[PDB]
């Protein structure tokens, strides 16, 4: 359940918050993947 | 040595089943229990079938060497020459087997003490002789004893 | 005192010399066929952990209390504080491990004796020793409690000086 | 839910426009691990093993074998929940304020919910980054009027039981003295068996300006990098500049075995379900975030403060 | 087997969480070759060829032709088997100790078998790495109470018939004297026709700190690298820092034709089938490992020791 | 025979130890392959 997935449709606010947290985690993972030093 | 490895040219006739256990190569004890404590220790010299004392000092771990008296620590029942190790039954564990005696004066019903060389000599007491001293070879005497501790 | 002894704000900082802990495993070298017994101990008189203990038969149960070498039953190797139960290795069995001492300066190979508090001290104090105790390592202080590695093997035939 | 919650729909639509926090550059990917909590305390248990004696040689028959002992350590971490409130235009009132290529009251500083939430989330992310870097919560450049926080809640700068060095006010402009203090702190650093790890240094603009000066054709930055490489097994040394610091130098390894960040998975801004509505066109919304979760081992962070007076 | 041996199943499941030994960084991939032996000795025979005279020109008729001779050399290597014992909880009892987010008795320092085995294996791997680097077995920081080892069981630091250099205690802080000793050792080094090979140098943290000092805009490390490149046909030169060394410098090539590690394929920790069980919830398990197997040609290792007293 | 394969089903403890040794060797090979000095 991630907001980045267009197919995802939340049912309630709890699922919305879980999707927000998953999206933040995925964004952090993507940032660490794309980071160069 | 415990097992002197020498090549022979003819087979030795060995069919009699009596008087075949009293030998220097027979390690362990005549009677052994599964719940007997055995400790492997580095050794110096050749304390096989003798009372062993723990000697503590490049610094190295303490070892064991032939000895007895107030410094007595255990009895060496088996030896591994390749690894230079000795299996020891601690003095707190009773042992029954053939051990090295100082001379042939030891007889049955004799109380025996481990001397400074780890040999059993007549009279604290350490062992009770079960059989007479038997000369395996030259001056090597083996006597069956039942070790019980120190008096 | 206790063995476990607490929330920390930060974690505590090679493999060498990591065994110097009060709650370390007492047996330096263990062995199956070692007999371990359970007894009760006084929860307000003396903490018997890593000390020589004696059997005191009370009117309700047999307790173990810290004792001297003259009347020593064994060595207390572990304690369960929840049940206030002491685990004892009888003196008839060998031991090689860390015990509580009161002298912060003891060398290796020295002869040792257990005092009335169940504490390792130098055998030159004067009391005739009745147990074979030898120091396998120098005494170390944990900051404060002093510990030392010792080997105990049975009683001594004639009491020494 | 989206058919009924316009605010939730807008948050889901505009959640991607918020920039990533800059604090991620201060940690390795393996150092960060989320936890499930909002407010309270959590206990972390670390297990270790040690050898009790020399290994036992297996020859013939033997029953006494050397032993391997175990130990545990417990560390408590505190997590705090904080909230902010912001005003915005009601959904049904947007059509009456949609101007030429822009929506909102310029005179009254009223904004659509999506833009207001995006800006508030950016500000809260900046505040969270400041708290993570410093360990204090403040909205003033002086760093005063700090919000009181619970114990066991520290940043990289105020972590206890670390190597603290102080450069006297008389040597505030002496790079030689500053580097001497840095060398002393590096020597006092304790990495143990995890020394082969990249290192991270965080400095302030004044410190960077002093560093880029020639070494008294080599630079103080190069000398510091070589010194840190002498201890980190010739591995990567990263240098960063942050305006949140003031005459402070932070040195720490980027190893998960020494420093671990375990933030709540609700740490980043999250909208609240409650929305304040009335008969007017102005509504109010709430944003929640969680602070806390930095953990470090003893004597692994070097914090150098250059006193100005 | 897995339907009956829960301990074997757990070992198989968690065997992948043990990190690789650090000793692999000190050898080339071709330098290591596993052998099948637990405890005992193995004799390795090396064959060589030589020319007896100048080659014979083939012209017209001739029957007397120059000959090529052969020679052999036998090297004996000793391998020792060692064991450790550790206590752990019982599988049927883990359910009564499964707490929140962790399993095991914090008060009693009791762990599940998998975690206990992982920690014990990590400790044993550290001990094996120390033995490989140094050649001695000890668990004390002072390096005393060493376990006596069999002959023909040498490490990199105690291998005989190699170049040994000693830096006097009065010159312990003189990098020029240390480098002069290093140059003398390098000159005494003999590689023959196998000189074109990468070289590896291992230094203590103190030597690493001294190396980054300016040469007396060049560094002692750079000068040493250039000197080693002068002798190794300008191949790669690798520098490593180890906390297991103290005032010691090790220099040796990474060529399999000069130095070869033939460890037992059971050298790394391996569980034992015997598990001690009783009526209580505590069980004991055994881990086996094997030590020995380093072979080196004469006069191919430079060992510099800086005396402190 | 290595512990990496999901299809590998050890029959006895000797096979288990052989699989452990093979897994260790494969891990060493993988580490040397992935190592970049």
């Amino acid at each position: 359940a991630s907001l980045l997935d267009s197919n995802f449709v939340p049912i309630n606010f709890t699922e919305f918050v879980q999707a927000i947290s998953n999206t933040y985690k995925q964004r952090r993972i993507q940032f660490y993947e794309n980071l160069k030093r | 040595m415990k097992n002197p490895q020498h090549d022979a040219s003819l087979l030795s006739n060995s069919n009699e089943f009596r008087d075949k256990n009293v030998e220097f190569f027979a390690s362990g004890g005549t009677r052994t229990s599964k719940f007997d404590k055995l400790e492997n220790h580095p050794f110096l010299g050749y304390p096989y079938k003798r009372g062993v004392k723990r000697v503590i000092q490049s610094h190295y771990e303490p070892h064991v060497e032939a000895g007895g008296g107030e410094d007595l620590y255990g009895i060496c029942i088996d030896i591994d020459e390749f690894s230079k190790t000795a299996t020891i039954v601690p003095i707190t564990n009773n042992f029954e087997g053939y051990l090295v005696a100082k001379d042939s004066t030891v007889k049955v019903k004799d109380k025996l003490i481990f001397n400074k060389d780890g040999a059993l000599e007549k009279v604290t007491i350490n062992a009770t002789a079960l059989t007479d001293a038997k000369q395996i070879s030259n001056e090597v005497y083996l006597v069956k004893v039942a070790v019980f501790g120190n008096k | 005192y206790s063995k476990s002894m607490i929330e920390n704000k930060v974690f505590s900082s090679c493999f060498k010399s990591k065994n110097e802990r009060v709650d370390a495993y007492s047996f330096a070298c263990s062995s199956y066929t070692d007999k371990i017994e359970e007894y009760l101990y006084d929860p307000a008189n003396s903490f018997p952990y890593k000390r020589g203990v004696k059997l005191v038969p009370k009117e309700n149960s047999i307790y173990v209390e810290v004792g001297a070498d003259t009347d020593m039953y064994g060595i207390c190797v572990d304690v369960c504080e929840f049940s206030c139960t002491a685990y004892v290795l009888p003196i008839t069995n060998n031991f090689e491990g860390y015990l509580v001492t009161r002298n912060p300066s003891i060398k290796i190979g020295e002869i040792l004796d257990i005092n009335n508090n169940g504490v390792i001290i130098k055998a030159g104090g004067g009391p005739p020793t009745a147990i074979n105790i030898y120091a396998l390592s120098d005494s170390f202080t944990i900051n404060s409690i002093n510990l030392i590695k010792v080997a105990i093997f049975g009683n001594r035939g004639l009491e020494k000086t | 839910l989206f058919d009924e919650n316009y605010y939730a729909k807008a948050v889901a639509n505009i959640i991607g426009e918020v920039k990533d926090p800059i604090m991620y550059k201060w940690f390795s990917p393996d150092q960060i691990e989320d936890v499930d909590l909002q407010m309270g305390y959590q206990k972390t248990v670390k297990w270790d093993a040690f050898l009790n004696a020399n290994p036992t040689t297996i020859a013939n028959e033997v029953n006494t074998i050397s032993t391997i002992g175990f130990s545990s350590e417990v560390v408590r971490l505190n997590y705090l929940k904080l909230q902010y409130k912001f005003r915005h235009l009601k959904q049904t009132s947007e059509k009456f304020y949609t101007s030429d290529s822009y929506i909102g009251d310029i005179n009254n500083n009223l904004l659509p919910f999506a833009q207001a939430y995006k800006l508030a989330s950016s500000e809260i992310i900046k505040l969270i980054n400041h708290f993570v870097l410093t360990g204090t919560v403040s909205i003033q450049k002086d760093g005063k009027n700090q919000k009181r926080l619970l114990p066991n809640m520290y940043g990289l700068l105020n972590m206890p039981e670390q190597i603290k060095e102080e450069v006297a006010s008389g040597d505030k402009d002496k790079m030689d003295k500053i580097f001497e203090k840095i060398e002393a702190g590096l020597s006092k650093l304790e990495l143990g068996d995890e020394f082969s790890t990249p290192m991270m240094v965080i400095v302030d603009p004044a410190t960077s300006l002093k560093l880029v000066k020639p070494y008294a054709c080599e630079k103080w930055e190069d000398v510091l990098i070589q010194t840190i490489k002498a201890i980190n097994n010739r591995e990567d040394v990263y240098i960063e500049t942050s305006n949140l610091l003031k005459h402070k130098i932070l040195i720490y390894p980027l190893n998960s075995e020494l420093i671990k960040f375990k933030p709540s998975k609700y740490m980043l801004p999250t909208p609240n379900e409650q929305v304040d509505k009335d008969s007017t066109d102005v509504a109010h919304s709430y944003i929640d975030f969680v602070l806390g979760g930095l953990l470090a081992t003893r004597k692994t962070i070097l914090q150098v403060n250059i006193k100005q007076s």
